[PDB]
């Protein structure tokens, strides 16, 4: 394994980003806020908050060399990034220490200049040096042999705004007011015992999630410390609600994280607030009932849309709850691990 | 997170 970093184009330099430094974390926020993923028509761009990036990028076992930035030599402007975080991954009959690759991003001015290939080779090298030789990642780009392919679905919470910014459109013979009526939700959840997750809930959430994930073919394997990190509620980042039965025992939970998108060209609407279905576990509450209450809670918290993939058991509630299929397709890839492809309903892994 | 999808 090569011990020196791979050579960058002249005028560019490697810099590991200290996300515990507020200035540097804002530098990464700015890079992603201005250059990260857009929709096909360049109307929306992800707007990961600084506090979200710190949550996504420093889970248990994070390493500083795995927060891999590129800067302009003369000005020190941040112009490239890629990240890896450790994760224990179950894939069919095997559970293996891998990394999750995320947030690959090159400044718009620097594209088509073969920087992203180097970012990928360098993070690969830095992961190899830790003895880890597999990775999981997702992308919209179709690379060869995805282990799985999921599609986005969208549940309109604020339909007028979505239609106005052209995130959505009126269906045939539909009108604005009739669409608002169609997507109307109850104002309070209906499941008895539903409440935000607390510290005391960490062990039961861990046990519930570990037993529930076993039925899928690609899942995380989380310690209790990782459960605490990924699920303990943090306002405007991660929401988790547990169902406590009449004897005081948690039987189900739901979770969704906060990922808004900049709206580039609308005279009045500047941001699209989206909720992303994370992990949802049911053993006593029907999943349909669980997700109906997820929609209600997201609506209450001012989200404009609730987003979900067709993975795990989601297809059992997507249409019944008036999700509309999106135009986006998400491929899951495993690096240096051959195995058969699987349907979306056997994928049990959600990245940020 | 990797794809900014909208309604189809
Ligand atoms: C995707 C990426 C990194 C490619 O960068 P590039 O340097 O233009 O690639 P090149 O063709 O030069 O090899 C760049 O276009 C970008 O930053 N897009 C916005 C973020 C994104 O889509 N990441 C997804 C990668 S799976
Ligand atoms: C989205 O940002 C993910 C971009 C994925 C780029 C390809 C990553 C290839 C695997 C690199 C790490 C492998 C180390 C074992």
């Amino acid at each position: 394994i090569r011990q020196e970093p791979y050579t960058l184009p002249q005028g560019f330099t490697w810099d590991a980003l200290d996300l515990g430094d507020r200035g540097v974390l804002k530098e990464l926020y700015t890079l992603l806020n201005e250059n990260y993923v857009e929709d096909d028509d360049n109307m929306f761009r992800f707007d990961y908050s600084p506090e979200f990036l710190l949550w996504a990028l420093r889970p248990p076992g994070w390493l500083p060399q795995w927060h891999c930035g590129v800067r302009v030599v003369s000005s020190r402007k941040l112009v490239g990034f890629i990240s890896a975080i450790p994760a224990n991954i179950h894939i069919y009959d095997t559970e293996k220490k891998m990394v999750e690759i995320n947030f690959l991003c090159v400044h718009k001015k620097l594209r088509s200049k073969r920087v992203a290939p180097v970012l990928i080779r360098e993070i690969t090298r830095r992961v190899h040096l830790e003895g880890i030789f597999q990775a999981v990642y997702t992308a919209g780009v179709v690379l060869p042999k995805p282990v799985g392919t999921c599609r986005y679905w969208h549940r309109s919470l604020n339909p007028r705004k979505l239609i106005e910014v052209k995130f959505s459109h009126l269906s045939r013979n539909m009108t604005m007011q009739r669409t608002m009526k169609l997507y109307r939700l109850p104002e309070t959840p209906k499941t008895a015992g539903l409440r935000p997750m607390e510290t005391k809930d960490i062990p039961v959430v861990h046990q519930l999630l570990t037993r529930y994930l076993k039925q899928f073919h690609l899942t995380p394997v989380m310690s209790q410390e990782e459960v605490e990190h990924w699920f303990y509620p943090q306002e405007n980042i991660i929401d988790t609600f547990v169902v406590e039965n009449a004897n005081g025992e948690v039987t189900d939970f739901l979770s969704f994280y906060t990922l808004p998108s900049t709206i580039m060209n609308h005279p009045t609407h500047k941001s699209l607030k989206a909720a992303y279905s994370f992990y949802n576990v049911h053993t006593q509450t029907p999943l349909l009932d669980l997700m109906s209450d997820a929609l209600v809670l997201a609506k209450m918290k001012g989200f404009d849309v609730f987003n979900a993939l067709d993975l795990m058991e989601n297809k059992t509630f997507l249409e019944k709850l008036k999700f509309g299929i999106g135009d986006g397709n998400l491929q899951y890839y495993l690096y240096n691990w051959k195995c058969p492809s699987m349907g979306a309903e056997k994928v049990g892994l959600v990245l940020q | 997170g990797k794809v900014l999808s909208k309604i189809f």
